[PDB]
């Protein structure tokens, strides 16, 4: 980096030099996938403890999947 | 100023086009069944395009190796730990992803660490068809790359979720860029209202590119990082390199430099990479200070400049601007304010935008078609009317053709 | 271009007005005490307005049925589970809500799932006084609806928290919309600087509405979703339908079509719904490609167009634009560039904005008040001055009234 | 969806047709409420475990309520 | 409209300048070793600047008093609780901080509660060199202060992390501000196209400041809060107080009021602090309603106004604007639309921007240099050509100098 | 607050008065620090439970620190 600048009094303007490009010219697209399961309710009466907290993070799972489904079937906007 | 010369793209037309492809019934299975159990294939589809694919989260299995390892001796008990943690935090990711698409209606940027992890990001950057200068660049600036990437919700099917991810390709790298900063240049003469101004409108970033120059009129569609400028070519015009001639001699015959004219002489400053331009007009108090020891220069009306060597602050009116402390050398190139070359009396009042030569043309138009129609009117008090068409042959005399009587 | 013709609203004046009402001491209790223990009343207040209210989180009770079921045999012990989980994640919501208002100083959009859940959102959408076409629309696009909604922190009192929520009403639905895309049209003739241009400035979205047309000059205050356009009428002008006449014949006597003139012939592209307009001028390299097989059309100077059937990409200068892959039929309507009908020699240099007929008027002004003041100056080398007012009756002769001597 | 487009060569412009409106014309406002409790500190010496983690999610609660109070008593901005 | 008169600052030049300082090897240690084990020093460095420093999270120790209290009798066991919780939620913060800098490439605003807690924020506000009026102000509006603050990732070293935080100083407080709202003023006469308009362009916020007036052209770089306006001086011009003369008499000799001319008479409304301006032109339906009872005023073409006492809503065309319900008194000051003082026939077509007197000047230019070059052409049908330079002394007669024969 | 407004019919403009300034004129900068530790992997075979969940919030820690390091060594942008 040897950044330099010149002011031009004639025209009230100034130019800073010394910089290096990184321009986006194009795009790499790649598909990103996630494998899901779907389950019935087939659970439990119970419990002791550490399947009460497992079932929860799994209510959550179904919640998520529910939203994404709700992003129903149209073009997303730029 | 020049952003309205931009064209207009469609940032995720490529990503969306990949998405459209994934909806051809056969296509998903082809993806699913090509990631059989490798985690990064490169499928091809009905049209037969090269879709690099990449499974980042198997929860089908993980949940169908503890629907089973829990649908048996639960109902009901306590199992252990380890299998919550490993899940807890897998699902977590999916929730983050899911938030993101929820609030942005299925399109996100910057692209998050949950949407793609450094670990995942860096692999992609690694099998990319790009040189190693690029690979390094992207690798030393992932959060920038994230900022230039979009993620696009695509399909949710029986048990696949896909989203497309659009990563920047940096097809131009390490070429010399520069930044042009401009402020209004006006006459400083005394009766409020008599003054005229001109502002070069061609501010922005400029980078050398394929023999031409790429110009970016909204200098904030470019992020500097020490001495590297990240831009996006979508918000640029492609100009002849001759455009840099405007910084050498604004009147040059090779390129017609863009300016704006007005009579609005109001004060301001533009903070540059290594200093401040100051355009001080009227009664305004304009100053520059060094932090420890206060005001050290007081500006006269007109347009001037201070480097950042010694200055920390510049004040114009009631606006305090901190200066950038970046190390570099400035050079003040003396010259005569060009606004001094123009007769106020036939300067253009306002002109949204014009060029130096367009202004010149209008000025001729005005100079000429005033003084011709003026040395025209420098033949008056000296022309004479028609003597009646009833045969009369008078002889010019008195400021009227009278009933004569003396020398005929 | 036309956004500066917008008026200016106050997006949450309605929500804030409901808020202001909740601060009348009696008013809150009235809310509290009308949700006694139904969860969705429709209270009315001192001014007596219809406030649909809705309790979404009882934590008073939940905490005052385990301040009690824990302020007894704790101090101190271990209780169980279930009562943490049910809380843990109730409180959680409140924390999210609380983050949101913290970082946005009490006003949020899009409205989040924590601020209102799909479950809650869909009920509201269901008892809304709106047709079923609407109910369905909102229902099939909740995240869009979220994006058009604001949430407003309102009051925190002894033990009530309220915030107002502003949901879009879609009073106009299923009418025909369309999108106008424009690019600069210039002469393509050869000496840099001789050229003139014109750009229709009337770009944006347009939708049929109550007998008039609603026009949206900032085409990104409208989100497309396959073939449905979500707009907000706050950023629109109401125009006569005759405005569409501009796409039939720009010179029509029924509507005065808006344009902008310049001499700035620089190259660009506008990517449309089903293709690309290309405005190629000067030395610029302008191209279109199909992905598999590279360049397949090379543009000549002037303004032209390619559909997306076969094209994937268009390049202008150093800018690569991906085209939208949306299926549809294009139709290229041939015609003569209208910029070809204008004499450069009395075209308006720049005109921020004008209309076709305003330009026409200026051109007359210029045509006329040149050639009248020209067949005026086509009577020179042929007029004669005043002979002195000292009685002299000379007789016109030589280019001067000399001391005569020959025929009198 | 029968989306169509016409390019006009005379005027360098183009019109894409086939779309359907959904315009926001108006607003539905509704009040959303949350019932809160306020507690003293009246807690415990203790414990074993699962009231250490309950008290925490309840430090958190008071934290939240503290912020919202701090969104003191003025107009929020559009 | 006037934002393009702004100068241009560099918002985090001060924060970045502090950052640059922290990278001088010796400097960090100096910080570390001056927070030895006080939690808020005020170090000084190599250049020797006053860096108030502040350690907000000791995890070195906390982890190196349970690397130790767990690297011993684990491997392996269960320890207890309390030590997770205290950590869990310390680390948590660091993760939030870390998210924030990740997605914003190392610069954030508003500044979050994780980046600085109310508790931490309020101390800083307390040892700040500012009056108590300020201390209170900031204290009663932390989320606003957050919204005006930036946070800047700075250094990560062996075991220090620092980021700089930039807090607003409110050097001007409790002075009188006001807001100017403007809409287009046009003739309302009947043939579409004959009309002319003018819009005061000087809209924005205005605040009294150090003897001058600070003006903010983008009225949304200012957040109102009941009756306090938070602005940032970076987006302001400093004007003479005489600028308020424009609201007293727009023709005043002391200040040249800014306007824009056009012929584009399209309808709109501007919603003010206590009502609505309505600019109704052409066929447009313009209305005002009260909620309970519907339309209660119907506007005539031209520009008019209703207060919010009784009105809830105003409709112009197909745009429904809710009015602000804020309590206050309006006053309708009657007067004659100034557009009525101008001859359409020599009004300026469009003028991006001008001033009242600039328009006046152009109008003279046009008035004058028409009628002089008109009472010039009121001497025609009455001038006579040159009789040949071949000695001829004719005598004016017939509309030609004929071969005479009668009175000589 | 005595907020008042005047409409001017001559010029189609209006002025709302009664407001009080709070203008940002300047900045307070202060350095905010966080002391970190760095650890080897030196952990455990195990366990029972409450060091499985401690080690995790500590995988997380290393993750964070990894990102921040990755915000490598250049100017952040305004």
């Amino acid at each position: 980096q040897n950044i330099t600048e010149e002011f031009y009094q004639s025209t009230c303007s100034a130019v800073s030099k010394g910089y290096l490009s990184a321009l986006r010219t194009g795009w790499y697209t790649s598909v990103i996938t996630i494998e899901l399961s779907n389950i019935k309710e087939n659970k439990c009466n119970g419990t002791d403890a550490k399947v009460k907290l497992i079932k929860q993070e799994l209510d959550k799972y179904k919640n998520a999947v529910t939203e994404l489904q709700l992003l129903m079937q149209s073009t997303p906007a730029t | 100023f020049l952003g309205f010369l931009l064209g207009v793209g469609s940032a995720i037309a490529s990503g969306v086009a990949v998405c459209k492809v994934l909806h051809l019934e056969g296509e998903v299975n082809k993806i699913k069944s090509a990631l059989l159990s490798t985690n990064k294939a490169v499928v091809s589809l009905s049209n037969g395009v090269s879709v690099l694919t990449f499974k980042v989260l198997d929860l089908k299995n993980y949940i169908d190796k503890q629907l089973l390892p829990i649908l048996n001796k639960q109902s009901c008990s306590i199992s252990n730990i380890e299998t919550v943690i490993e899940f807890q935090q897998k699902n977590n990711r999916l929730l983050e992803i899911t938030r993101e698409f929820s609030v942005n209606a299925g399109v996100t940027t910057p692209v998050s660490t949950y949407m793609l992890t450094n670990s995942e990001l860096l692999s992609l950057i690694n099998d990319m068809p790009i040189t190693n200068d690029q690979k390094k660049l992207m690798s030393n600036n992932v959060q920038i790359v994230r900022q230039q990437s979009y993620s696009i919700m695509c399909i949710i099917k029986e048990e696949v979720l896909a989203y497309v991810v659009q990563l920047p390709l940096y097809g131009v790298i390490d070429t010399p860029c520069w930044k042009l900063h401009t402020s209004p240049l006006c006459t400083t003469n005394t009766k409020e209202g008599s003054n005229i101004c001109l502002t070069r409108t061609d501010r922005g970033w400029y980078c050398d590119n394929a023999g031409s120059v790429s110009f970016f009129p909204q200098a904030e569609t470019c992020k500097v990082q020490s001495n590297r400028v990240f831009c996006d070519t979508m918000n640029s015009l492609t100009l002849p390199s001759e455009v840099n001639l405007c910084n050498v001699d604004i009147f040059n015959p090779k390129y017609d430099c863009k300016i704006m004219t007005s009579k609005t002489d109001v004060s301001s400053s533009v903070i540059t990479s290594l200093g401040a331009i100051v355009s001080c007009y009227g009664k305004t108090k304009c100053t520059a200070s060094n932090k420890n020891r206060g005001i050290i220069k007081t500006f006269s009306n007109g347009c001037d400049y201070v480097s950042n060597k010694g200055v920390d602050t510049v004040s114009v009116g009631n606006t305090l601007y901190y200066v950038n402390k970046q190390e570099g050398k400035s050079l003040y190139v003396k010259g005569e304010p060009i606004i001094n070359f123009y007769d106020p009396l036939v300067f253009p009042s306002h002109q949204w935008h014009a060029s130096i030569s367009q202004v010149n043309e209008k000025i001729n138009q005005s100079l000429a078609f005033i003084r011709k129609s003026d040395e025209l009117l420098s033949a008056i008090g000296g022309y004479i009317p028609e003597a009646p068409r009833d045969g009369q042959a008078y002889v010019r005399k008195d400021g009227e053709w009278v009933l004569l009587s003396t020398f005929l």
